[PDB]
DNA sequence: ACTAATAGATTAGAGCCGTC
RNA sequence: UGACGGCUCUAAUCUAU
């Protein structure tokens, strides 16, 4: 229910990360910005993370 | 020339709202929708059937890598994956001693030897149930793997399997076991004369330990999963004609229809049984209004209306002589779209590239009252195929009534991801005929139980 | 040094998506601090987050 | 009349105590079980 | 009956421990702050309480 | 009268496997 | 029964000499 014209004036000139239709762009885009920025993080998880 | 038509495969809903479509990964995640605090173990066998449980039972709540996480994932355990705690708390020993099981064992009549053993396991159970404080969720009956190598082909005429006796016994008390085995449970102790075990379970102790954890989940009126697609006020019936050859008289052929409604409320129950086999696999107009009014009364009451449309599935066609007792008993205001779904016509396709089979989805439609639905075979989420070839795309024809062949054609592709006995990508079959053949194995074995709707669980 | 991820979140409802969210991210190796999860007790609540 | 003395309840972790209500608020139950599924029936006023 | 806005100014800023709602979540939250904070404890015995 | 009759047409257990 | 495949071995049934 967050329509354009109702969101905080910061967000709106930032890029948001769609979690509602899915969340594959949720955590996706959560990841795929954080690997464009050199979003510290250790190792990669048992498994390779799977 | 011809060319094959593509429709998208739906998802399966999980924990607070999110949407996945392969149930192996879309649960980890996530976790079951429906959050149960706990489950008590009970667990009877023989004193090699007690400390592979203590192995196994906390092994899964530990995450366990296989050999390789993209074929066969691993999962964290089931804490963190199911969200419920399933210990070694609420155990339940109850020891059939091997000379208590012996005694009766080394009696030679497998007519009389095989029903004796189930005796000796449910007078246990419904005891516990009744006349003992403590409580069990979902039992755990580890029958080691001699009981079964020799039972296996008024209260005898069950098949030599005691599969379906030992569930039919329990309908009067409606206890839900988990038959188990020692060799699904003890692989790592297995070991044969050569010194390469039979069983090689060990790759599959991920999604096998799935399979185990969600059985025993479903089972304790949990949610693992649900459907995303299923219409509302949609009812889908699918009637397997199961065959009642257990008894001395041949004449029984009793079909065990099923429902797996809008609200993930699939009430799977028993049809009708009577007298039609002649060695035909359909019922007389006279039980045709005693199973699918059973089946609208379970609904009518439940929602208040008629179904919107009975997508009737069976791997037997129907005749006009079958079909029409349907139509009184039915409102008119639903259209029984009675799916015929066959798997023994012979097409098979290959690829001139690459050593898998046809992407799932596809739907070659031959004409307005017929189809070939590839939900077997080769999928994009594990792209690895269900199959070993291309298997026969499961014909679907509107064998009585009018509607659209494509608005059935996704239903069945719906149909193959609530397999709440194993952790697959989807089934081959729709669930309206694999759940609606286990309740024909249990109960049409044992012919005293007038039984409730009960779900799957019980069986 | 700025490590911990901040997941600036409604209290009572978003951390339940955070509980999603924040057990994956510490799942994918990510350091997360939360008004939920990682919040110590008995600290000066305005003030902790602004260190 | 010789008295005699007034016996005991156990309570959670094996320990001992005389008050049934007094035991329980502060020790708790033997057994350790995780929830309760309450099948609740009746009346829609009743419901609430 | 004490509202949140009604918290003296010693404990205002400090993040308190609800049990209002319930006193057992209160107890575990309890529990766990101690074991995050390292708090000297010996072990857990209820005859001590009896 | 039905007495057989050999096929098409569909069926399901039911062993045998693999259990990509 | 952990399960969903795959055919295969047998049998059965109705359309018709």
């Amino acid at each position: 229910q967050l329509s354009y014209d109702d969101i905080n004036i910061d967000i709106v000139r930032l890029n948001a990360i769609d979690f509602k239709m899915s969340w594959a762009r949720g955590l996706k885009d959560i990841l795929e910005a954080f690997e464009k920025q050199k979003v510290p993080k250790e190792v990669a998880d048992a498994s390779k993370s799977n | 020339m011809k060319e094959l038509i593509y429709i998208e495969e739906p998802k399966i809903l999980f924990a607070h709202g999110q949407k996945c479509t392969d149930a192996r990964d879309g649960l980890a995640l996530f976790g079951p929708l429906n959050n149960l605090y706990g489950i008590k173990s009970g667990v009877i066998g023989t004193k090699q059937g007690l400390k592979i449980f203590r192995d196994y039972l906390d092994h899964i709540q530990k995450p366990i890598y296989n050999s390789n996480s993209i074929t066969r994932p691993m999962f964290p355990g089931f804490e963190a994956v199911f969200d419920c705690k399933w210990e070694s708390t609420g155990i339940t020993f109850k020891e059939v001693t091997n000379e208590d099981i012996g005694k009766f064992l080394y009696n030679s009549s497998t007519h009389k030897r095989t029903y004796d053993l189930v005796s000796l396991f449910i007078d246990k159970i419904i005891s516990a149930n009744k006349n003992e404080d403590e409580n069990v969720d979902v039992w755990f009956v580890i029958v080691p793997d001699e009981i079964y190598k020799y039972c296996r082909p008024e209260t005898y005429n069950y098949d030599a399997q005691f599969h379906d006796q030992f569930k039919a016994r329990l309908l009067k008390h409606t206890i839900p076991t988990q038959i188990f085995r020692e060799s699904t449970l003890a692989w790592r102790d297995f070991k044969n004369a050569f010194g390469l075990p039979i069983r090689d379970f060990s790759k599959i102790e991920g999604h096998l330990a799935w399979t185990i954890s969600t059985a025993a989940f479903y089972k304790a009126g949990g949610k693992p999963w649900k459907l995303s697609d299923v219409r509302n006020g949609v009812c889908y019936l699918g009637l397997v004609y199961k065959k009642v050859e257990k008894s001395k008289n041949p004449r029984n052929a009793c079909c065990a229809a099923q429902m797996f409604l809008d609200n993930g409320d699939g009430t799977v129950f028993k049809g009708e049984v009577g007298p039609w086999y002649n060695g035909q696999y359909h019922l007389e107009p006279k039980e045709a209004k005693a199973l699918l009014s059973q089946s609208l009364q379970s609904y009518k009451e439940q929602i208040g209306e008629y179904p919107k449309e009975v997508f009737i599935h069976a791997k037997t066609r129907f005749n006009h002589q079958e079909w029409d007792a349907f139509l009184e008993v039915t409102p008119k205001e639903t259209n029984l779209v009675g799916v015929t779904i066959s798997k023994t016509k012979p097409l098979k396709l290959y690829k001139t590239e690459g050593d898998y089979t046809i992407l799932r989805g596809n739907a070659y439609v031959v004409n307005e009252r017929s189809a070939f639905l590839w939900t077997v075979g080769y999928v994009p989420k594990i792209q690895t195929a269900l199959s070993m070839e291309v298997p026969n795309p499961l014909f679907i024809e509107i064998n009585k009534g009018e509607a659209d062949i494509k608005q059935v054609l996704k239903d069945i592709l719906s149909l193959t991801k609530l397999n709440y006995n194993a952790c697959i990508f989807a089934d081959g079959e729709p669930v309206t005929l694999r759940f609606a053949d286990k309740i024909g194995e249990i109960l049409t074995a044992s012919t005293d139980i007038k039984t409730p709707p009960l779900a799957f669980k019980y069986y | 040094m700025r490590n911990k991820i901040f997941i600036s979140h409604a209290t009572p409802d978003d951390n339940d998506f955070t509980r999603w969210l924040a057990l994956k991210l510490i799942g994918l190796g990510y350091e997360v601090w939360c008004d939920i999860l990682f919040l110590d007790k008995g600290v000066d609540f305005w003030s902790n987050i602004e260190k």
